[PDB]
């Protein structure tokens, strides 16, 4: 099959005094850039023992830490 | 005593102190007279002479 790959995806950032900002469209004269880290899912610590002098390791615990997201933005 | 620890990075774990049973002379005091009442202790110091080990 032929096709192009266009998806829907639409990205808007809403300021602290509740400004709008459209990052796909650039209506406000800015855009989202070709670099994006910690959007999908958010860090995770994973925490193991060793069991004694045996094979392997336990499971302890994990935790979510904070979304640490960088990202640019093209000004026109 | 027992200590259960939790740590800033995340490991816990249990640590177990214990003493020798040497401890136990440190818990036993040697009366004055061993075969009276604490009430009345004479004669006043418990004296012993003869080879060190009996």
């Amino acid at each position: 099959a032929s096709r192009l790959l266009d998806p829907d995806t639409l990205v808007e950032l809403e300021g602290v005094n509740g400004e709008w900002f459209d990052l796909t469209n650039g209506t406000e004269g800015i855009y989202l850039a070709t670099e994006v880290t910690g959007l999908l899912d958010p860090p995770v610590k994973a925490t193991y023992e060793e069991p004694g002098n045996f094979p392997g390791a336990r499971y302890l615990n994990h935790r979510v830490l904070r979304r640490d997201l960088v990202f640019g933005v093209e000004i026109l | 005593h027992y200590d259960i620890v939790r740590t800033k990075e995340g490991d816990v774990y249990m640590e177990v102190v214990f003493k020798h049973d040497y401890e136990e002379l440190k818990h036993i005091y040697v009366w004055a007279n061993p075969f009276l009442r604490p009430e009345f202790q004479f004669p006043k110091l418990w004296v012993m002479f003869g080879p060190a080990k009996w």
